[PDB]
RNA sequence: UUGACCUCAAAUCAGGUAGGACUACGCGCUGAAAAUAAGCGCAGGAAAAGAAAAUAACCAUGAUUCCCUCAGUAACGUGAAGCGGGAAAAGCUCAAAUUUGAAAUCUGGCAACAUUUCUUUUGUUGUCCGAGUUGUAAUUUCAAGAAGCUGCUUUGAGUGUAGACGAUCGGUCUAAGUUCCUUGGAACAGGACGUCAGAGAGGGUGAGAACCCCGUCUUUGGUCGAUUGGAUAUGCCAUAUAAAGCGCUUUCGAAGAGUCGAGUUGUGCAGCUCUAAAUGGGUGGUCAUCUAA
RNA sequence: AAGAGCAUAGCUGUUGGGACCCGAAAGAUGGUGAAACCAUCUAGUAGCUGGUUC
C-alpha cells in the first residue's frame, strides 16, 4: 500500500525472498559434548534434563508437571578426571627467588619468620612474615 | 539477631581531617554580608534582634540556630 | 474505550518464550536455567504466615553456607546486599537451602594458567 | 639583548565529525476548540527506566520494565500505590584518601610486523613529538574499604593446529498409469484394470490430475561449498621479582552546594528573593528505613 | 435459626462508546495565497428534519 512497497509490487526486481520459518524451532544444543550427544532432538528441554538426571531448575515449576502414567554419573568422572590432571597448583621458585630465599635462610636459620622479616638489606623488598614461608614451602 | 552495622549508616558523622579542612575554608574565605550583620548584632549583644534575623535569612529555626553558636565560637576565638 | 490492547499474540508469546527458555539453556547445557532463590516471608500482616523466592541470599548467609561474595555468583547464588537476616529462623531457612545446593552441584574444572618459571 | 609561559588567533594546515531522510513504536518540549491533536527537537532495533536519599509497620520485603491482582478500591466524576501471583533476572563505574622509593598513563608522526567478512577490516612492537602534576594509570565505592599481620586456597586481555558441535549465504539429490473402452475441439470426466504413499498441501497443463509436470513427504537431513559462535584435545610462548579471594585486627574509614531547604509566583517540576548542615540529611510511623545533589 | 451460590452461553432491558442512517449555523491547530483559501481536529455539536429492507 505503501509508496514504497507499490514501487516493488510494480517494479520488475525480484523480491529479497528470505527462507527462515521452521515450525517447532526446537534450538540444537552446543557446549558441553556429553549432553549434546545425549540430547533428544524433539522431546523439550525440561524432559531431557529430567531424563538425564539434571535438575532443570531448582525453583519450584510456577505450573503444571506433565504426569503420562499413573549422564549423571558420566558427568561425574569426568569432572574429577579434570581436577586431577589439572591439580598440581604448587610453583617452583624463579631462579632470582632461588637465591632471594637462600640467602635470608643462609643468614637467619630457619624457622625466625619474624627476624627475616624485620631485617632491612637483605629483605629488600620487605616480604611479610606470611609470603617468607610461602617461598620456604614452595623451595622443597 | 544484633546486626553489624550497615557502613552507609555511618554517613554524616564527621572526620578529623573534613573538620580541619571545613575549619580552614572558614576562616580564609571570610564571611558572607549576613553573616557579617550577625556577628555585628552579638558583639552589640541585640541577639534576640540577631537570631530572629538568620532565621529569616536561612529559612528554618535549627538551620538559624546552628550557624549562630558557630559565629559566637569564631567570636571568641577571635 | 480509546486505543485497544488486543492480545491474539496471546499464544505465540507463549512459544517465543518457550523458545527462549529452549534456546538459553542449549547455550550452557550442564547448568540449570534459573538460579536459586532464598525463601523469604512476605512483609505484611495477610502474608506472613506463607514462604516465597527471594532475591537472593544476604551477605551473612553465604558466609554462614561456605561460599563468598566473589565465588557465589560464579556458581549461580544470586547474592542481595540490601536484604538482612533480623531473626535466626530466616537465617536457617536459607543457609540449608544453599547446602542443599553445594551437595547438589558439580562444579567442572576450568583453564589453569602455569607459567614456565615460578 | 635573549627566553620561558598565559590567553587569543590564522591556515585549501594533518587527521576527523555534525547536518538531510524515514518516523509504526521511544524520549523530550510546546499545546488547542486533554496533559489530546497540530507544532518543535532527538534516538535505537528497541527506546526509556534501572542497582533505592525504596517500601513498609511485618515472622518483614529488596534495581528496572512488563502482565495478572490490588480496584473502580484509597484519596479527591476523576482515579492510586504497597503487598500478592507471574515473565526476566546481572550487576556495576567514578569524585572525594600521596604512585611519591620514581606519570607507573594516553593521542599523534614515522618505521616496521601481523591480522582481515576485507588488498577495503583490526591491531601489536619499536621510536620521536606532544597531552598531562591545576592530576593521566594502579587502588577504593559504603554491600564497604584501605594499611598491617596471618595461612590456607586460587591465576593467560596469548598464538597456531585438529576434531566435534551450533549459526548464517549459495548450489545440489528425490515414489508411483499418462494402460484400454464411451463423451468431447481437448480426458484432467465416466467405467475397467493397476501402482505409489514418511508424498491424497497447492499450482500448472486444451474440463474435477496423488500416479503428465513443478512440488509436497523424507528434511528435527544427506552433499559440495563460503564465511563464522562458543567450548574440547594438543603444540608453541608467557612479564608469576607478580596479582586475587578469606581469617584476623593494639590503625583507619575520604562519601558529590546557588544543591537540599524556607518565602512567593507559573502550570512533582520550574522562575524570582534569600540561602544550610555532618550521626548530618531525606522519607515514613521516639523508633524504623534509605544515604540525593 | 439447620447456608446457595460461582462460571459460561442465549434472550431482553438499560447506561457509555461515532452508537440505527443522513443532515445546522461556529470553532481550534498548522499551512497556502493576497479577511479569503487548504488539509486536519472531525464520523465536532440534534432538544429537531427525512428515511429505516421478509
Amino acid at each position: 500500500a505503501n509508496p514504497r512497497q507499490r514501487n516493488k509490487q510494480r517494479s520488475g526486481k525480484p523480491r529479497l525472498t528470505r527462507r527462515n520459518a521452521n515450525k517447532k524451532a526446537k534450538a540444537k544444543i552446543y557446549g558441553n559434548f556429553v549432553i549434546q550427544q545425549n540430547w533428544d532432538k524433539h522431546a523439550t528441554l525440561r524432559q531431557n534434563y529430567a531424563r538425564l538426571g539434571l535438575l532443570a531448575t531448582p525453583n519450584y515449576v510456577t505450573g503444571g508437571v506433565e504426569k503420562l502414567y499413573p549422564v549423571v554419573r558420566q558427568l561425574e568422572e569426568e569432572a574429577v578426571k579434570k581436577a586431577a590432571r589439572q591439580s598440581n597448583k604448587m610453583l617452583p621458585l624463579s631462579a632470582f627467588e632461588h637465591a632471594y630465599i637462600q640467602r635470608l635462610i643462609n643468614k637467619y636459620g630457619t624457622e625466625d619468620f619474624e627476624s627475616m622479616a624485620k631485617d632491612v638489606k637483605l629483605n629488600s623488598k620487605l616480604f611479610n612474615g606470611s609470603k617468607l614461608k610461602n617461598l620456604y614451602i614452595r623451595m622443597k | 539477631r544484633q546486626l553489624p552495622e550497615r557502613p552507609s549508616r555511618r554517613k554524616g558523622h564527621l572526620s578529623k581531617r573534613t573538620a580541619f579542612v571545613r575549619s580552614i575554608v572558614r576562616e580564609v574565605a571570610g564571611f558572607a554580608p549576613y553573616e557579617r550583620r550577625v556577628m555585628e548584632l552579638i558583639r552589640n549583644s541585640q541577639d534576640k534582634r540577631a537570631r530572629k534575623l538568620a532565621k529569616k535569612r536561612l529559612g528554618t529555626l535549627k538551620r538559624a540556630k546552628g550557624k549562630i553558636e558557630e559565629l559566637t565560637s569564631v567570636i571568641q576565638s577571635s | 474505550q480509546r486505543y485497544v490492547k488486543t492480545w491474539f499474540n496471546q499464544p505465540g508469546r507463549k512459544l517465543r518464550r518457550r523458545q527462549a527458555r529452549q534456546t538459553k539453556a542449549a547455550k550452557i547445557a550442564p547448568r540449570p536455567v534459573e538460579a536459586i532463590r532464598p525463601a523469604v516471608k512476605p512483609p505484611t500482616i495477610r502474608y506472613n504466615m506463607k514462604v516465597r523466592a527471594g532475591r537472593g541470599f544476604t551477605l551473612e548467609e553465604l558466609k554462614a553456607a561456605g561460599v563468598s561474595r566473589r565465588v557465589a555468583s560464579t556458581i549461580g547464588i544470586p547474592v542481595d546486599h540490601r536484604r538482612r537476616n533480623r531473626s535466626e529462623e530466616s537465617l536457617q531457612r536459607n543457609v540449608e537451602r544453599i547446602k542443599v545446593y553445594l551437595a547438589h552441584l558439580i562444579v567442572f574444572p576450568r583453564k589453569a594458567g602455569q607459567p614456565k618459571k615460578g
